[PDB]
């Protein structure tokens, strides 16, 4: 049943989100499990049933999954009308009618329709939601005691990149033969590395600084920028996997259009 | 009576060989060139 698989891939990779909504809904409403099937080729008990009424909670949680931190804070800026630093569910309803033109609204703002919301709660909301999604993606591939294989991590990277490359697919299926031994990839390596991949537009600054001079990307520079802008630690095994997977011409070091331009273009659309 | 001589041509073996071998080299050259040309893009299939 690979035809339904690849057809859902073609829908989820490029279509408008309303067609994705009417395609992955049964009730018109989604369950959170309908949302998980929409986003994949416990906060479920908190999301409830009153969710994704007119495919606009879909857009909002997509935004939560796809927003760097300074962009997240200025999204909190553009929520707050009067600028008091708080956003109740009432101000979010006022923004939300403009977006369109409730269980999470009762859950995260206030049960008694009373939202007194700091920046820190909104940050916790992002971290819980994205970390639960990242844990689900880490555990779909059945890690060998918290250690996924090299082709599994390469498949996660290619699923995040969203570009139907067959050169990189051949490199992915060669990865097990390139690194003849694989110790595995821990969840903290995956966590730090997708934390780094979340913020590439911010990472793009010193990269273009380096790049319009020259396209020669080593791993110590990437680890310095990762520990700079995200305070994350990239183990050199992850760097070996990335260099073995994405260096197509095999010159040792990456250019923009090999990795970074494609990841940036994924961050655009 | 008996038919005339079966006519031959002006060094047929040599010219057949001299036209089959360089075009064989042009064929293997353009095969390598096409292999590289769509190895550059993602249209190739060696695995």
């Amino acid at each position: 049943d690979r035809k339904v698989m690849e057809y859902e891939n073609r829908i989820r990779a490029y279509s408008t989100p309303d067609k994705i909504f009417r395609y992955f809904a049964t009730l018109v409403f989604m369950t959170p499990e309908d949302f998980v099937r929409s986003i994949t080729p416990s906060i479920f008990y908190t999301l409830g049933e009153c969710g994704l009424i007119s495919f606009s909670d879909y857009i909002f949680l997509t935004t939560v999954l796809s927003t760097p931190q300074r962009n997240f804070e200025i999204a909190f800026k553009m929520f707050d009308l009067n600028g008091d630093g708080e956003v109740d569910m009432e101000e979010f309803e006022q923004v939300q009618s403009i977006i369109r033109s409730s269980a999470l609204t009762t859950y995260f703002f206030g049960a008694d329709l009373k939202g007194k919301l700091t920046i820190k709660n909104f940050l916790e909301f992002q971290r819980k939601l994205q970390h639960d999604v990242l844990k689900l993606e880490f555990e779909r591939h059945d890690p060998v005691d918290g250690r996924i294989t090299e082709r599994q991590f390469g498949g996660m990277l290619l699923a995040y990149s969203g570009v139907q490359s067959k050169k990189l697919t051949a490199m992915q299926r060669q990865l097990k033969k390139h690194f003849k031994e694989g110790k595995g990839l821990t969840f903290q390596e995956v966590e730090n590395f997708f934390t780094f991949l979340k913020n590439i537009n911010d990472v793009d600054t010193a990269l273009s600084f380096y790049h319009m001079a020259g396209a020669s990307l080593d791993k110590v520079t990437m680890q310095q920028v990762a520990r700079t802008v995200a305070k994350v630690e990239l183990s050199d095994h992850v760097c070996d996997v990335v260099f073995a997977l994405f260096d197509c011409d095999g010159n040792g070091e990456l250019s923009n259009k090999e990795f970074v331009s494609i990841m940036k273009q994924r961050l655009m659309r | 009576a008996i038919l005339p001589k079966p006519v031959k041509m002006s060094f047929g073996l040599l010219r057949v060989f001299s036209i089959v071998i360089p075009f064989l080299y042009v064929g293997t050259l353009i095969s390598k060139n096409f292999a590289a040309l769509l190895e550059e893009h993602d249209i190739f299939v060696p695995e």
